[PDB]
């Protein structure tokens, strides 16, 4: 550009002055990857270079802009916390303004440094929200195309793919991305690659994966890559490491280019004879066998991109450096990290876009507590939700801190439980929201015929004595409907934070025990207090998620009678990601395997060698698996997990290990095992939801009480066991004729002189009259007696 | 224009249905019945294609936009639910507005809509918020139906008190209070540009400085009459009689050349207004007709009715 | 680009050292923090000499002969 | 050449648009969308005419016959279906491919059905019964579009293996590779007969001994550029650039004067081969562009777009 020429000599001063600063502040005495090297200002003018070459005329504004991109594409991914990253702002600001004191600040230093070649066919800068827009159409085409699984575009998602294109669009472009597991490094990748034309290909990893089978994968993608040209993005994952002979040849191929010896023999000359072709096919005559080898590198220089996926585990950073100096030298490294609270607001906010959140009469508090940074200081309703859900992910942390300094194993929190917890409260806001309004129809037409048949007695009082007999009757009813009726309202007001609570509850305290999940849901509820968001309290979380019909199901189906096995058999009904039961005694087993056992559920185990076909016959059936044995984790369960499924105009398809099959919508698969302390591969972490089958106090107390009132008096645990049953019998029998009442009410459209509408109503008011005579007599006067015997054995 | 042979007679509820309307863009036909469903046909081929079930009580009207992505419904559980034509799924439930919400409309601004109900008052909602901001008062009684006009500059209501008011979104005045009915009213409505020209020479309405015409409304009434009015004088421009029971809903041709009506004689009637040519009659239904719509551009008229079956008719 | 370098002062020391090693063919050793500049001196040194072929090996923490 | 004033903006579908043609002999235009819905407009009026459904997905694109009278579509469905459209009647369904069609075409001999399907081959189909009877096989992923050639003696077929490979209908022998795109291609289409001389003129290609200059091929990718390649020796005759999204299709003008073409860039972009002279742009639709179409008599332009409208613009 003939025209910058005079800022040569500014430029390279600035670029040195922070680069310098970069040395003495981001010391290896913090963490082993903060080394700058003279390499960085190399790629950096490399970069500054890249982005002048297409493009015409720019002014010095362009060019500063350049500039502060390519540092913050150098200088501000590999940092690991914000304060870090605040200070390189500031000083990427500083000296540029330092260097070029007459320059507009603004045009050249705007916030979102962006740059992209998607929206245009040349490297320029992008707004954020023309990208924004433009992704999420290429991603609802990708959706078509693969991972028909949804994702959220929050400012942090749009950064870092923008950082893994730039990356593919290099010739060997090898990154390493730092973040907890589930954050969307592999998913982002992958949608990445396919905007860049490369075929993803990643090894199968599994109990048997050897050496050998790793060297052949290997050979595999080389043999892709080199001949038979076409891009590649191998992405490596640092569980699907079993051996260091993996991380010596993944060194070996990253820095050489070329891995010396995987073509060994007969390979080395079908190699060859490949490579002999397609050099004739692009046009390149050679024979001689270092040509032809020298070819094939520079293929595989050129069109082979390794994508290596690792969590942020200190500690281990320097030992993956030790083992592999490739990662820390011929990687570039982005520290994707966890969500930030921004990160976390936005995705509420866009799943939680459907909800009716809105509450116009919502008064703010003197104080809320601030926990989004850029929350508005006098909010609507829906964006204190939304806080209230974040502070919530925020408080799983803390629980897990101080279940680590005093106590043992704590299971990691990744951004898969967020969405887990927004896609409950969604789907328990409408379900909620739909019984209590249909109920409420119900209520208000069986009150409006009941209002007509006032009218019909009293039209006929101005045949009789049954009419009036029936009108007491059922204004014995109506004074509770008309009290329900008027607290529909107060029911509808209190239903964001009940639903929110509860799938809070449902969705992250699935692996503590009892006193952790009552002081975390106590936690929840003095925030919620705290930020006035209406929540009917003194209501058992266990009643509200499950009505008694499906518990009679359940405690006929061996299920401990107790609060905690009431929530995980809760937490076995509503989920998202398949769960993993860990418990102790086999009671879940059972419970499982008689709750589906009408479906045909299967019985199966890692270690059993048939667990493959069970598991196709499962894919192909829709029958429930149950599989035990899960510390021997077999990872060719990962997509069904993940639900990486096909829709092929109507069939959803997965692909297990290499062989892709059709999936039946009625598969459900659990997993299970006897170690309550056990530690699972990472993988398998954040892939499944975890209940936890622990031995409450009270759940015991009953335990010794049940088992020393059938030895000491069998004849008062004989009453108590038939007086039990009978008493839940007779709450079907209410639920059920107090239900049919209303459905018939309901489906009458005329009015009393029907004659099965009055021997229906007269002889449902009979039988619950004699119900409830059964019921108070019981619990009258053998309940008592029943209740003293086991006082003095409690 | 519509002739004797029904296209399609689509039965699917199970309450009398109240109001039918046509989607602006899409090929879709949507009713609204007293079972607190609203549902969603296919009035192209006849097929059923959803039902929304959110409401509590029975539904007395719905509206698109001119874009057809939202859909105001009003019903007598005192609530304004905006449904989400898009998501299928309510985005928002304004509450208050007491009593029976007779009816509500979107303007054609798509930011505001009007609700009108037993309450002796219409009320003025925002779509993005919800929140109650004006509040039309002067009504003696029930009022039934209330449509803008088409530039959303004023709104016009009806009401059992037989008096019709043109009140003026802006300011909150009684522009005109048209009280001639003998009957209450329970249908008005507004009409096009198209057919203003016609109505000069339909009524000898004479021109003033401005040159226009002037706006003009419509009203049925219990008394079997439909008047049209000129908002401008607030005189009655021409009344037609001839409906045999209660008229429920009338309407322009979208060609500006007929009147549509439909009333509970059991039949629709089209009627010819500059040269009073045309007085036909149909059987449009074995029971009541509640309300009717013609499609803007498609040859396609629709008409709810109390036997719970929604007829569809062909122009020609 | 990756075969060029701006002849400095340390540069054309060091390369003339590496030139003057490597022509009597005695095995050295070049210790320095990453990024400093080994890898580029060596080519330089190197491609001085026409007869002299270069064979890359990376080193890990977990190889053997 | 179409110019910036839009004729009409035909908006009734429910989904995205994905491919639009022409109707060789009436003055109808076809649509097909993503809602399994072929809906069928007139261009010349901007009017809709009837919509036809039968497919249970989306419909990825559709064909007519030399004679018009008939008109194949592919949907997502992997079905295949054929339409009497003087009737507007399927006459016969086509199954076969494991996964969805995403191509079809009518050979000019009228006696064979093409498609190409994601399960990485291309099937050929028999008119009077439906039996498949080709299959050509050596394409390594989901095949995009299949065109024949003009005499149908040749077919050609781009897939998602970025390489565009031309066949020989007689034999299923893959006559050329043609592999010099950086990504996914997206679209292709054949050069009439009327251009030959033409191109050998822009690109300087010269002549063989039969006098035959060659049968030219134009390849559109994701790569933001528009290759155009001479069969007869395999060899990339020349590149175009300029879009700045996906090419989603490509085509010659009939004077054989300008390639016209659409891409996700949400412009229709006019380019000169021959002198490089026009470059003319088109802001065409407000979201992505999916296919377009020029008329080979009527100095017509149709574009689909995701935005759920179709555009017609007029040449001058
Ligand atoms: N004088 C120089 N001229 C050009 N590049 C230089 C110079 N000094 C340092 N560099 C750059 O510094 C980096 C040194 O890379 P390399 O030689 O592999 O370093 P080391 O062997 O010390 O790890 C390269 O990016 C190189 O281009
Ligand atoms: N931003 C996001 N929005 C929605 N879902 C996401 C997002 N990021 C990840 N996911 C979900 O997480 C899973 C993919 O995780 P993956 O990327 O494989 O994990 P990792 O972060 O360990 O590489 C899928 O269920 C995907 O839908």
């Amino acid at each position: 550009i003939p025209s910058l020429r005079t800022y040569a000599e500014p430029l390279t001063a600035a670029m040195v002055e922070f680069y310098t600063m970069s040395q003495e502040r981001f010391t290896q005495d913090t963490q082993p990857h903060y080394i700058y090297s003279p390499r960085e200002m190399t790629r950096w003018v490399r970069g500054i270079f890249e982005a002048l070459r297409p493009l015409e005329t720019l002014p010095v504004e362009g060019l500063i802009r350049i500039w502060a991109h390519e540092a913050l594409r150098l200088f501000q991914d590999r940092l690991v916390e914000d304060e870090e990253r605040r200070w390189t702002d500031e000083n990427i600001d500083t000296v540029a303004l330092k260097h070029f004191p007459n320059i507009d600040r603004e045009k050249a230093m705007s916030r979102p440094i962006l740059y992209s070649n998607w929206l245009s066919k040349d490297y320029i800068p992008v707004d954020q929200e023309e990208l924004r827009d433009y992704v999420k159409a290429r991603l609802k085409v990708f959706y078509e195309e693969e991972l028909d699984v949804p994702l959220v575009l929050f400012n942090e998602v749009l950064d870092h793919v923008l950082r893994i294109d730039r990356i593919f669009r290099q010739p060997q472009g090898h990154l390493l991305l730092i973040g907890v597991s589930g954050a969307g490094k592999t998913t982002l990748s992958r949608f990445v690659a396919w905007m860049n034309g490369l075929s993803v290909y990643q090894i199968k990893v599994h109990r048997k994966y050897t050496g050998e089978d790793f060297d052949e994968d290997l050979r595999t993608v080389l043999r892709r890559s080199g001949c038979k040209n076409e891009k590649i993005a191998f992405i490596m994952d640092e569980s699907n490491v079993l051996d260091s002979g993996f991380l010596e040849r993944m060194n070996t191929l990253l820095a050489n280019g070329e891995v010396p010896g995987l073509f060994e023999g007969d390979e080395y000359a079908t190699l060859m004879t490949q490579c002999k072709e397609g050099a004739q096919k692009e046009g390149l005559m050679l024979d001689s066998h270092e040509e032809l080898y020298k070819w094939f590198t520079s293929q595989v220089i050129r069109n082979l991109h390794v994508v290596f996926t690792m969590n942020p585990s200190s500690e281990g950073l320097k030992d993956r450096a030790a083992t592999s100096p490739a990662l820390f030298n011929r990687c570039v490294l982005n520290w994707f990290g966890d969500w930030s609270t921004e990160a976390l607001y936005q995705v509420g906010k866009e799943f939680t876009s459907k909800m009716d959140l809105e509450k116009p009469n919502y008064i703010v508090p003197d104080y809320m507590p601030v926990v989004y940074d850029k929350l508005p200081q006098p909010p609507s309703h829906r964006e204190a939700i939304v806080n209230s859900c974040v502070f919530v992910h925020q408080t799983l942390h803390q629980a897990n801190a101080r279940l680590a300094k005093r106590g043992g194993r704590t299971m990691a929190i990744t951004p898969r439980h967020y969405l887990d917890f927004i896609n409950h409260y969604a789907n328990l806001f409408h379900e909620k929201r739909s019984e209590l309004e249909e109920q409420q129809m119900h209520l208000n037409v069986g009150l409006r015929k009941i209002k007509e048949t006032v009218d019909q007695v009293e039209e006929l009082r101005r045949k009789v004595n049954r009419s009036t007999a029936l009108l007491k009757s059922l204004s014995a009813e109506r004074e509770r409907w008309e009290k329900t009726s008027e607290t529909f309202k107060n029911q509808m007001s209190t239903i964001a934070g009940d639903c929110l609570l509860s799938a809070a509850f449902i969705a992250y305290a699935g692996y503590f025990d009892q006193q952790m999940r009552q002081n975390l849901f106590t936690t929840w509820s003095h925030h919620l207090q705290q930020a006035n968001i209406q929540f009917r309290t003194d209501i058992a979380r266990t009643e509200y998620l499950s009505n008694a019909d499906e518990r009679l199901r359940w405690q006929a189906s061996s299920l401990p009678a107790d609060d905690l096995c009431t929530e995980n058999a809760i937490m076995l009904k509503r989920f998202n990601r398949y769960p993993l039961i860990i418990d102790p005694s086999g009671q879940a087993t059972e419970f499982i395997m008689n709750e589906y056992k009408d479906r045909k559920i299967t019985r199966t185990s890692f270690l059993d060698d048939a667990f493959r076909k069970n598991l196709e016959s499962a894919l192909r059936f829709g029958n429930p698996l149950l599989v035990q044995d899960v510390e021997s984790y077999d990872p060719v369960l990962n997509p069904v997990l993940n639900r990486e499924v096909r829709r092929t105009g109507g069939r959803v398809l997965i692909t297990l290990g290499d062989q892709d099959i059709d999936l039946s919508p009625s598969f459900v698969i659990f997993l299970s095992t006897r170690d309550p302390t056990v530690e699972f591969p990472p993988d398998l972490c954040s892939r499944v939801t975890f209940v936890n089958f622990t031995v409450t106090r009270s759940s015991l107390q009953s335990q010794c009480l049940n088992e020393v009132l059938k030895a000491e008096r069998p004849d008062v645990d004989e009453k108590r066991s038939d007086l039990l049953k009978l008493q839940g019998e007779f709450q079907l029998r209410l639920r059920q004729l107090e239900k049919s009442l209303l459905q018939a009410l309901n489906e009458v459209k005329g009015r009393i002189l029907d004659d099965d509408t009055i021997i229906t109503t007269l002889e449902n008011l009979k039988r619950e009259a004699a119900e409830v005579t059964r019921k108070v007599e019981e619990t009258d006067i053998v309940m008592q007696e029943v209740e003293t015997v086991s006082q003095q054995y409690l | 224009i519509p002739r004797p042979p029904e296209k399609y007679a689509l039965s699917g509820h199970r309450s009398p249905v109240t109001r039918v309307i046509f989607h602006p863009v899409f090929s879709v036909m949507v009713s609204a019945s007293e079972d607190a469903t609203i549902k969603v046909w296919d009035y192209e081929t006849g097929d059923f294609e959803r039902t929304l079930k959110g409401h509590t009580d029975s539904v007395q009207d719905i509206s698109f936009d001119h874009s057809g992505k939202l859909l105001a419904s009003c019903s007598a559980d005192m609530t304004i639910k905006l449904w989400d034509f898009q998501g299928f799924e309510c985005i928002r439930t304004m509450h208050g507005h007491d009593h029976n919400v007779s009816s509500v409309a979107i303007m054609p601004n798509g930011d505001h809509i009007v609700s009108a109900s037993r309450d002796k008052t219409i009320k003025m909602w925002e779509v993005q918020t919800g929140y109650c901001v004006k509040t039309f008062t002067g009504h003696r009684e029930w009022v039934r139906m209330v449509r803008p006009n088409q530039d959303g500059t004023l709104i016009a209501s009806c009401s059992n008190d037989q008096t019709v008011r043109v009140w003026v979104v802006a300011t909150k005045e009684c522009k005109a209070e048209l009280r001639e009915h003998e009957h209450v009213v329970e249908c008005i409505s507004w009409a096009p540009e198209s057919s203003y020209s016609s109505i000069s020479e339909a009524t000898g309405s004479e021109t003033k400085k401005s040159g226009k015409p002037g706006p003009f409304l419509l009203s049925g009434s219990r008394d079997k009459t439909i008047k049209m009015w000129d908002v401008s004088t607030g005189m009655c421009l021409m009344t037609l009689v001839g409906h045999d029971n209660w008229v429920r809903g009338v309407l322009f041709h979208s060609g500006g050349k007929f009147i549509l009506s439909c009333a509970d004689d059991k039949t629709l009637r089209v009627w010819d207004y500059k040269n009073k040519r045309c007085m036909k009659t149909l059987n449009a239904h074995e029971h009541f007709v509640t309300s009717l719509d013609f499609h803007k551009t498609a040859p396609y008229v629709v008409t709810g009715s109390v036997d719970q079956t929604v007829k569809v008719w062909e122009c020609r | 680009a990756p075969d060029v370098v701006v002849p400095t002062l340390d540069t054309v020391r060091h390369e003339a050292l590496l030139y003057t090693w490597l022509a009597e063919h005695k095995p050295l050793v070049l210790c320095g923090p990453p990024g400093s500049g080994k890898t580029m001196t060596l080519f330089s040194a190197l491609r001085a000499l026409p007869d002299m072929e270069v064979v890359g090996l990376n080193f890990s923490s977990a190889t053997t002969p």
